[PDB]
Parts: structure tokens; C-alpha cells; sequence
């Protein structure tokens, strides 16, 4: 059944899920509709209206449950296992997501709570007409500043410029990316 | 192509969907205003423009794939081959109000409104209305058209929304 | 003109501008009371009313720029010139009460119909038809403007108050 | 002259004409205003004085100034000093319509569904008409109407109808 | 103890919009656009005696007006029920109490799975009456609905259905 | 009564009050269920019962003494006053749920509703006191004469002094 | 007269203690209407009249953003001082002192003060964390403080051990 | 007996550590969504009570959380029901619902202390992202990440292993007493 | 005097340690889940007076829970009272409100010093799970946890003994004057 | 720059500065508020709340420097001298430390870490046990025993049992303290 497996995977994924798979999503589902999607089912069947998920095409939703690490919903409910996801997805022409797009999602699963707002303080400071909300994780500051042109596959100075003044590491993942 | 075909695609829209449908169909119902998604699509298959190349053509400017499937038996292939070779019922200009709308969330929507009443009257436009009422509003108006998207730039720069400005600028540079 | 424009314009317009549109006549086609619009176009037609003047100022005051531009060819410089040279169908009264109802938001307007049932009975909506059902009651006129006046300051709009004022001193 | 009447019967509305033909219905059943304006013209029952009546209790204030050059207060004055065409009666039914909004009329014509059956959307006048034809209403037999008031919640309108009882 | 308009006039102007929706599902098998059509063509059928309306107000569960408009409590309907044949099935009680037990979220995770074998602030009743309209579920086809509830983890739901069977 | 000074209420008072206000008047407006509350109190007016003391009395058990002062100009005293010489339009009953209702927060509002739902039949439906006590009165589960149950679960989830609020009721009946 | 465009660079700069003090301030300019935000606030302000240049480098100034007073409306300090010594002022100052003192209280003072104060207030059980502007706005609705009423204030201020504030309104009265 | 004034009772005597306890015993039962919003027990008495798994004549899975987190003295004050006996129960095969695994998994958090804690965080600097290491995660966190990942499992123990051997071989016997169980 | 006032007083001179005493003892009135966020004792009084254990009229409770944490300095200054008072009240029978059983155990507490502390938690390593035997655990909140184990109560006290015994032997004499007391 | 004045006398005092000034600042500070003081500043900002600290009036900070013998600070930040200070607080009247505090905090600084383990000794029976671990200063159990209303202005039959056991100076000091305030 595949509706019913769906549902299931849906009540597998909380909030926290359901915000990383939405960034994930970005270059497919625009910023309207990702506004009400507050469960993974909304997401699912936006998915299934652009016939980028159905009973014969589990290509995207797979990528999407590999790349946020949700390994263990891929072999319960998608006979899925690790090794299968790593040589699809290093096959040239099969990622669905972006390179650019995992690289964000991948620095901000590393990047803490103060480092959080060490970034913050540094992106209000290249913001200096906006203040920005307090409430927001780094994934919404990466959208906030794509919304400004000052973050893009083309421009990652800014990004670097901030994630030096943080930690090494992150600027290893952005260097890696650009390699 | 039938009277059935044609009460499942109204069926299957919701809301959203055939306000969006409406206004993309804005320049080919000229001398008629229909006043809705049935009447609409009825016009235009009295006077040719909804062969199911053109449904098919509306149902992906919708981003109603499934329905393109289920209605139409057609995939994007299919698609995109009659949009290349055939010219399209939905302008490019009209195409990129509809992307704008869908990467604008309430806030910045009515932020948008907002800002536009320093050009219209505080009646005109009702707070919690859509992107597409907006553009609407400003055409009748005569301050937004094809040719005539500077002050629509204005206002994204004003909320912030370079990337909008920026998918404007790209669409002049294709004219 | 032809007939043929008068039903292009007919077409084109929504229930609100042909509301509008309606209570904009109600000084020239005051012997009658046209049902809807093309019977007010007709009538004024047959009255040598309805020139290319006089219906660029129609749909110049119901800010129809895009029909003004689509049927016309003309923008807002010209009428606005067509209008600085020309005496006015629609005379600043009306234009006036417009105006003031296109700046009103549906709460306000709603404030003010409950304001004016003080002065009216509860069968007796948009700010245009309370207009006219205080004209009917000689409530208000081009030289009555008090309780207008009055309700608008009740509801907060002193820009409208003041409009009205600007208004007085032009005559 | 006869010219007024065409100019009363193009200015008055749909609803208006209709109040009009209701409150002239106790003289002497015409089809439209024009008719009935010419058939009291005939009479000698078309002076200033009773078109102002008229116009009066039609609430167009606006076409007293501008057909007869008066005002409220001349057409008040004028009905203290003179009989009236128009009977209170007549009057206490059109102004008890004019305080009755749609929810309240749908709901007097549901309670009078028992009295009168469907009949022939359907104005408080309509329905004081075709209670007339029936013989449930009239200015003596005031009680199922009071009745009707009453459960809807319309108390001032049959204390109304009580003080023009006790007026007669 | 005799029925009228006014007593439907009260009744409709009482109840709230969840309610006349409510009522207005649990009476489909007995048949209307509104309550008040519906209550009075029940009348002119025969079918609103004080009793039937006391049946239909309890199943609605406002005992508030039972009291109030037809000055019955509870037990009184209860004898009513137990020694007269009931105008709701069970069975629509049972999709009215099934209704009432889910929230919103339940309500969108059951159309999620439904839509399969067949809009998004579309009520339990409404998606029971397309279900019906589709003969995907009856009084006596209860197996989708109660599989349905079983996947979105309503286990006493599907007892109370289980129940529903027993007592048939 | 204007409706000038209508319009100047209803655009004062906040949503809480306005809900407090609409629950307040259900035995005036029994029949109706008014949508908003300048509708509540333009019927009030067309039936006779929002003369300059009904409205000071409204405001008074809303608490807005700012309203009292500034739109009908009158203080405290005068408006209690005019409730020790008057009947009222608000019954102690109504207040006296308003006054509990004030006195639950939201953690208590939860317990409450967990408590009663059982007597209840209650479906699974955030509500605030005087919602449940509208759910209550419909289910004929509270009354002025009959507020035992009410007082059982307001004991229940260790609220002993709001039991004794509907204690010191009772004995003034 | 003020642009939307000028309203929306505002109220975009503003966070959110300064939007709810400038709520505050403005409650006599607005008494009637409960703006919900600082956008609708200065709208509202623009419908009656009250929304000049100098208004609103009046409201910047009390806010202390001198930053958007230069950037957005070209002004410094001297030139609103200036505007503000020869004009009336939209802003009391009673709530420019209001302001002012919840400025210096915490959260746990202002707790103690409801716990001070809420038998004089008749006020209910409220689990929500309330801000010093808060409880002065729920005060005035109970007319239990005003420009010429500080007593109470004063006393529940002295009680929690703030004497420094209770000195700030004694100042208020004797300027007054 | 007034059952719900009883759930509510108990629920008072069950702080946000208890209940995080209790959430994740029924992690098998109450998914990851339907976990989220519970903040209190009378929300995770209520999902129980929608699967069956609770009600007045059927306090076994109550009975059973209870027990696992030690609670025996509501067990005693208000479900009259002694530590003898729940271990009779729950030694007879088939009548136990909380997993052996889940109850390993829950009794090795018992048994790790603070400064034990960060050590394991730092055992899995590998496996886990910082985040999720972050100082703001407690073990069940850390466990629940690992299973996310699919090292950590009902047979798949090897990683576990690892790293509690560097920390305090008292868990290894957990661990070796329930495969030795399994 | 103010009522308000004088508990604001009274808790301004209660610090974190003595709130952690004073919920200790009314922790037979004022269950788990509320004792969780009660971080000042305004709550504390909040929590007693909704159960009508403190108000205006009724200031007994208060006046023991002072007086058994040693507040005597409390007592005089913001309610009028005097050690001799308080000893007359409490010997009263049936008038005291904290059981002599929640005393008991937090004079023991009171006399376990921070060494003390931690061999107690080495003696109860076969009874208690590690992460609560941890150094940030005072003992109150150790007996708290015992109690929820069932093996600390009104008549389990053979572990207590075991490990004060092991402790000191004064310990086992605040034990043994309890046990002798409460079989009355 | 009085700001400025306060941040830099706060970064001369340590932490023993700061444990004598909670203790000199007991009468105006009360406990729940005296617990979070961790630095010299936060005291200050204590006492600027109260106004007994402001740019005009810096007597109370003048006079809690000079009794913990920072005269360095004094005259430094605060252009005083001994001399003047003594001046000004040998007339009765003048001090706003009063001068049971004052003895008690002289007391301290004569007591050595071998006689306070003699004074805890001394306390046994006294003071419950924590309260004399090995952490606890003079300080901290002269504001137990006041807590237990077993030290006070008129209550030193304790403190002088104890300190005659272990020094006679010690008991000069508390002498000269009682026969100074029988004098008027």
C-alpha cells in the first residue's frame, strides 16, 4: 500500500525533520507553498503533484531520507540500505538535490548553538538596515541571504567570510564543495 | 476533449489553482471576463484555444503534473515538445508574475500591498490577498506590464527580495 | 463613437466600477435612473454625452487606465489635459464622494453604515449606496457635508475630513 | 402639470414604486404609478399638497426640494393642518417594513406559512398584501401580526402597533 | 405539546453552524439546503411530532433546548427513544460520535489514506456522505472505514464500530 | 444610547474582554447567539435594555473603569452605586463564572477539561473556561442551582479556593 | 504624509522591545484603537493627521535610534531637540517616564510587582511573562495610574526595593 | 474507583524527566510526530488511550511504564500493585510490551553519569554530527540518533559496545545479560 | 500588615537552599510535577495558598515550615511569633502539619556534611541507579528518589539505618528518637 | 565618570573584599538577593537600587571601604583619608554600619583558621553540622546564629561563651563593643 507507507514515514518525522527536508526541497517547492507544509504528508503530496514522487518513482524521496540520515526509515519502510543510496547517488546525473543545496544543509548540521549565534552577529552585520529574528535556525539564514543575492552557488564570500571567523571545519566543507 | 474532461479539471483544482489559472488567461479572455475556472476553459474551447496541447500547457504552468498524468495521459516530455513547437497560450510575462507569486509568502505579500497603496486607494486591495490580486490591481491601473516592470522592481528591492528583482532583470534581458 | 466601444466597455468593467459608474451620472442623468450601465451609456449617447472626452473621464474617474489605454490609446497625462481644457461631466462632488470610497477599507465602511442607522431606518452595502440613500434623505449635498464630515472624524479618518475640506475650499 | 408625473415615475425606484402602490391602496388596484398618479390627477387628488404626501412617506426628501421646492417641515406642517390621503394604518405597515432587515422578513413569512400557505425575494409589503387578500390582516385585526413580531424579537415594533391601537 | 413554526423558528435560530451541519447529515436516510427547510418538510410528512424533534435535539445534544423549548430532560427522550422506532439510524449516530472523536490532524491523515479508493477543511460527515455517494461505506460496509482507522492508530474507534456490529 | 458611543466600546475592548462580554449577556440574549459584540449591543439597545446604567454595568464587569470614566463619564462608586439601587442586566452566577474563569490558567483549564470531558460525552476537541462552561450549560451539566459538578472538579485538580468561591455563592442564594 | 516605503524601512529596522515600547508610547496619540503592530500603528498614525516628518523623528527619538533618525529622515539629536522645544510632543511625558522605568526592570521585578499588586487589582491567574509596559497598560485600564494618579506605583516600586525608580517619578512631579 | 481523577493523580507525580523517560519506553508504540507535542503525561495517557493500550479494565502497559522507570511508589499508591508481583508479570513469556532492548537501552542511561556522558559524546565524534552532540542531548537523544543511523539496532550491538568499553565495563554486562536473554 | 507584602519580605530572605529545604517539606502537599518549576518562594505560597493552606486568616503552615527550617530570625521579625510559641503549637496534638517522619529526614540532612554526602551515595550504589547518585544530587533529593524506589518510608527505615549507621552514630539517634516518638 | 569610578574600584577588591562587604552590607541586602552577588559591581548596583550609592552621595561606600581596611581605595578613587573617617564615624549617630556588625566583622579578622576550627568546635550543639563543614567561614556562622535568633544586638551570651574559651582579646573586643553602646 503505498499511501499507507507513506503515512508512516510521515509519523516517523518530526518538526526538526520536516524543516530540513523543506530546505532540501527549496529548489522544487517555492517559498508559498513551503509556508503551510507544517507535516511531512503536506510535503509528500506537493511531491506527488510534480510526479516527483509516486509507486514507480522513489528516486527524490530516498535522496531526501539519505541525505537528513533517516538511514533507518530507508531499509524499514523502502527496502533501502546505505551502500545502494551512496553508489546511486555518486552515479553522475542521479542526485535530484543539488550539490550547492547539501552543502548548506551539511554545514548547518554542524554548526552548534553559539556558533549559531557567533554567525548571527556576523550576518547582522553585513544585514545593518534589517534586524534580523531571533527565532531563526541557520537553515532560514541561508534563505535570507539567497533572498539578497549575497549567498549563491557564484558567491560564497560572504558565507566564508563568516564561517572563518567560526570554525575551520566549515570552511573544509565549503572548500570541498567548491573542489 | 469533452464537457467530462473538462468538469474533472475543475474538480481536481483547488482555489489557489484556479485564481492562478485565471489570471495566466488574462490576455488571451480579453473581450470577456470570465467569472470562473469553468467558464473560463468552456471560452476557450469555443474559440480554439483548448486543445489538449493547451490544457496540457495550462495544467504545467499550475505545476499540475499528476493531473497532466491522469487527465491527459502526457509527461513533461510531451510538453515541452508542443511548447516548442507551437505558440504558447501563456505569455512569458505572465509566466514570471505567477513564479514571483509562488516564491512570495504572506508577509512578504503583504508587505508588497502595502507598499502599493502609497498608488491606490485603500479600498482597492484587501490585506490578505494574493500576489496575483496585486498584479491585477496594477495592471488595471496601468502600472505594471510587459514593458513596464520598473516599478514592480522597485518594490521587491524595497522588501528585500533581490532574487525577484534579479528573475525580472532576466526576463528584460530576454526580450 | 459606435455602439461597439459602449459594449466593450460594458463587458470589460466589474459590479463595483459599473456601481461606481452608475452614481457618477446621477447629476447628468438625473431626469432618469438608468437600471445598469449600457442603459446609462445609451442614454448618454443619445444625449451628445458620451464623446471621446466624456468617456475618457468615465473611465478616468472608475481608474480604468488599462481600458482607457486598450480603447482609447490614451494615458493618464492626456486625460488629466483633456480635463484641465474641457468642462467636466462628473463634477467634483462626485468625484469627491468616490474618492473617499476608495480610501474606505471594508471595517471602515462597515463603522460607517452603522454610524448613519441613526439617521435611517434598519431595511435601508457600499459607501456609494449609503451616499446615495443620505441624498435621497437630504443628509448630504455638494454644500452639505457636515454629517459626512462628522462620521469620518467619528471613525478616525481625518485625511478624509480633511479631503472633504479641501474640497469646500474649492468652491 | 403632467409633465411632474413622468418625472415622479422615472425618479422613484423598484422598491419605491411598490411602498407607493401600497400605500395608496385603500383609494378607489392600479398596475403601475404612472397609472395611479393619472387616476388621482382624474379625482382632483394630484394638488401639491397630495404628491407631497406621497413623496413624503416614500422618504425621497431629495424629489420633495426638487419637484415641489419644499421641505420636511412644510410637508410635517401640511399633514398636522389637513386630512391625509395616505391612512396610519398604512403608514404603521410601511414603516414597520422599513425596520425589518431580509433575516427577519424571511423569518415573519416562515411563522405565516401556517396562516397562509406558500403564496407566490418577498418584501414585508408583499406579505402585509396577500395577509389583506386572505382577511388576516387589516387595521382593526392587528393580533396575529403582533404575534408574529413578538417571536421574533421585534418588541418595539409591536409596541409600535400598540400605540397606533390606542391612537384609534 | 403541539408542534408549529415558532417552535422551528426557535430551534433553527438556537443552534449553531457545527450543529444545523450535523443535523442536517443525521437526517439523510429520513429525507433540504438548510435546517429549516428540512425541519419544516419533516413536519409536513408527518415526521415532527414534539418526540421526533426531542430525538433530534438530543442527538445534536443540546439538552439546554430540549429543556427550554419543549421543557423535557433527558429521561423523558430516553422513554421516548426506547418505546418509539428511532428517526437516526445507529449508524448515523455512529458516524456523528466517530466524527466527534477525531481532530482536524486525524481528519486529514484518514482523507491521505482514503483518497486511494476515491477538500482539505472537509469535516468526518462530509467525507462520510462522498464515501456513501461512492458505495465505499454503509450501515451494513463498515470494513474501509474501520481499516482506515485502524492505520491511523484510532484503535477505540474502531471498537466503537466493532460495538456498532455487535448490537446489530 | 448612540451608536457613536457603540462604535467608541467595541473598538476599545480586546478580544478577551469581548468574549467575556458576549458570555456575560447569555441570559439577556437568550434566544440569539450574537456573532460580535456591536451586534450584542445594538440589540440590547432596540429591546430597551442599554440605557447609560446597562452599559456602565457591562463595562464595570469587564473591568475597563478607563471606559467608564472616559466614554460615560462616570467613576467606580457611582456605577456601585447604581448596582445596589438597580437590577442587574449580569446575574452573579455569570460573574461568578467569569471570576473562576480569570482565576484557571491554562495548565488548569487542561486538568479541568480532562477531569469533566468523562461527564461530559465530550469529543476530542485550545478552549478557554468560559468556552467549557457555554459546553456545559448546552449540556444542561451546570446551572445556578446546579453547580455541584463544577465545584467536584475544581476541587479535584486542587483549586480548594475557587471550591470555596462556589461555596460563598451558594450561601448568598 | 510620510511614505509606506519610509514606514516599511522603520519598522524593518525596529526589534521587538522597541516596537512594543513605541506600542506604548503612542496610546494617547491612537486611545481609541488597539494597533497590532507597529506598520498598522504608524498607518493609523498617517489616517489622523499625526505622522509628519516630525512626528516621526519624534517616536525615533524616544526609541533612541538615532542611527534611523540620520539614515532614513536625514536628522541628529540637536534638530529634534530643537523641533521638540518649540512644538507640541506626541509623546507625554508620563510615558516617556513609563518607558523609562520598565527600561530597568527585569522580569523577576516585574513578577514581584503583579505579586505586589494584583489584590489592588483584582487581577486573575496569568502563567504569561508580562513586560513592566504591560502591567502600566492593564493599570491604566483599571484607572490605578495616570500623569496626575503615581502613588500606587510609587509605593509598590519603594516595596520591591527600587528607590532609585521611585526617585525617578518624584522628578517627574516636581518638573511637572 | 474514578479513573480519570486517577490518571490525573499519577500525572501529578511525573515531572519532564520522568516523562521524557516515559516517551521514550514507548518509543515502539508512539511515533517520533505524535512524541513531539507531549509535554505532559496526561497527553501520553491520551495517546495510549486512542491505540487501546489503556483504559480502566487494561492498566497493564501503564503498570509496565511505571515499573521500568521505577516508580514504585505510584504503583503502589495509586495502582495497589507491588515490585513482586509486576516481576512475576513481567517474567512470564508474552506478557511484557516494553522490548528487552528498549529496557537495555533505557537502563544503560541510568547507569552513565555526566562526565561518563561526555565521554560517549566523544566516542561517537565520528558516527554523529556536532549538533546532535551537542551539550543539550542527553544518552536517550544520543541513542535515538544512532538508530536514525542504523548503528545502533536490536542486532546490530557492535558500535554500542565500543564505546561503553571505554567508558565502564558495568554496561557491557547490561548489554552481555540481554543478549545472553535474547 | 500587608499580606502581599509581608510574603514578598519574607521571601526576599529566602535563598535558593532554604527553598530547596521548604519544598522538601511540603513535599506531601505539593506534588512532583509542580515542585518542578518552583524556583522562588512566591510560587511556593502560590502553590499553598491555591489548596486554602495560607492565606490571610490562616498563617499555621507558614509558621512551621519557618520554623522547621530554623528561619526563628523570620519568625519574630515578619510574623510576630517566638521559638517557645511554636513549641507549645507543635506539641499540640494533631496540629502539626509536617509529619514528624519529613522532619526527621531533613534534620538528617541537616547534619550530613559535604563528605558525608558523598560516601552516602557510595553506601546506596546497590540501591540507586549512578546518574542519580550524582555529585550535583544534595540528599534531600537523594531521599526523594529512595522514596520513589519504595525503599525509604514511614516504616522502611532499614536502609536509612544501614547507611547513617555506616555515616555516624548520631545519625542513627536522630533515627531512633523518630522511631520511639512516632509509634505514639 | 562615576560608572567608570564604580567598575574600576569593583576590579581592585577580591574575593575576600567581596565576602567582608556582602557581610557589612547584611542589614540592607536581604539573603535571596545577597546569594547571586559573585563581584563587587553587582553589590554596587544592589545598593545604587536603594539610592545609598549615587555620584552625590558615596558615604556608604566610603565607609564600607574603610571598615574592610582598603584605605588604598579610599583614597585613591574616593579622595579620603583615614583620619576624616574617623573623624566622621566617632560620633554616634554617623554610621550606616551599625556597630553590632562592625564587632562582629572585627571578630572575624582576629580569628585565626586554627581558632575557627576551635569556634565550630565550640558550636556543636548549637548549629546543626553542614553549617560548620569545612567550608563555612566566621562570617557565614555569625549569620547562622542569627538566623536561629541565638545572636543578635541583645543576645551575646553565646558568642562570648565561645570566644572566652579561645582568646581574651576576642572577648575585649565584644567588651568594648557592649560597654561603648551602654554609654548613652
Amino acid at each position: 500500500d503505498f499511501s499507507r507507507n507513506l503515512y508512516d514515514i510521515g509519523e516517523q518525522l518530526d518538526s526538526e525533520d520536516l524543516a530540513s527536508l523543506k530546505f532540501l526541497s527549496l529548489d522544487y517547492i517555492p517559498q508559498r507553498k513551503q509556508e503551510p507544509i507544517k507535516d511531512a504528508l503536506m510535503l509528500f503530496q506537493r511531491l506527488q503533484e510534480k510526479r516527483m514522487l509516486e509507486e514507480s518513482n522513489l528516486s527524490f524521496l530516498k535522496e531526501l531520507l539519505f541525505r537528513i540520515n533517516r538511514l533507518d526509515l530507508l531499509i524499514t519502510y523502502l527496502n533501502t540500505r546505505k551502500e545502494e543510496m551512496e553508489r546511486e547517488l555518486q552515479t553522475p546525473g542521479r542526485a535530484q538535490i543539488s550539490a550547492y543545496r547539501v552543502m548548506l544543509y551539511q554545514i548547518s548540521e554542524e554548526v552548534s548553538r553559539s556558533e549559531l549565534r557567533s554567525f548571527k552577529g556576523g550576518l547582522q552585520e553585513e544585514i545593518s538596515k534589517c534586524k534580523l529574528d531571533d527565532d531563526m535556525n541557520l537553515l532560514d539564514i541561508f534563505i535570507e541571504m539567497e533572498k539578497r543575492v549575497i549567498l549563491g552557488e557564484g558567491k560564497l564570500d560572504i558565507l566564508k567570510r563568516v564561517c572563518a571567523q567560526i570554525n575551520k571545519s566549515l570552511l573544509k566543507i565549503i572548500n570541498d564543495y567548491e573542489e | 476533449m469533452s464537457a467530462e474532461v473538462i468538469g474533472q479539471v475543475e474538480e481536481a483544482l483547488d482555489t489557489d489553482e484556479k485564481e492562478m489559472l485565471l489570471f495566466l488567461c488574462r490576455d488571451v479572455a480579453i473581450d470577456v471576463v470570465p467569472p470562473n475556472v469553468r467558464d473560463l476553459l468552456d471560452i476557450l474551447r469555443e474559440r480554439g484555444k483548448l486543445s489538449v496541447g493547451d490544457l496540457a500547457e495550462l495544467l504545467y504552468r499550475v505545476r499540475r503534473f499528476d493531473l497532466l498524468k491522469r487527465i491527459l495521459k502526457m509527461d513533461r516530455k510531451a510538453v515541452e515538445t508542443h511548447l516548442l513547437r507551437n505558440p504558447h497560450l501563456v505569455s512569458d510575462y505572465r509566466v514570471l508574475m505567477a513564479e514571483i507569486g509562488e516564491d512570495l509568502d504572506k508577509s512578504d505579500v503583504s508587505s508588497l500591498i502595502f507598499l502599493m497603496k502609497d498608488y491606490m486607494g485603500r479600498g482597492k486591495i484587501s490585506k490578505e490577498k494574493s500576489f496575483l490580486d496585486l498584479v491585477v490591481e496594477l495592471e488595471k491601473l496601468n502600472l505594471v506590464a510587459p514593458d513596464q516592470l520598473d516599478l514592480l522592481e522597485k518594490c521587491l528591492k524595497n522588501i528585500h527580495r533581490i532574487d525577484l528583482k534579479t528573475k525580472i532583470q532576466k526576463y528584460k534581458q530576454s526580450v
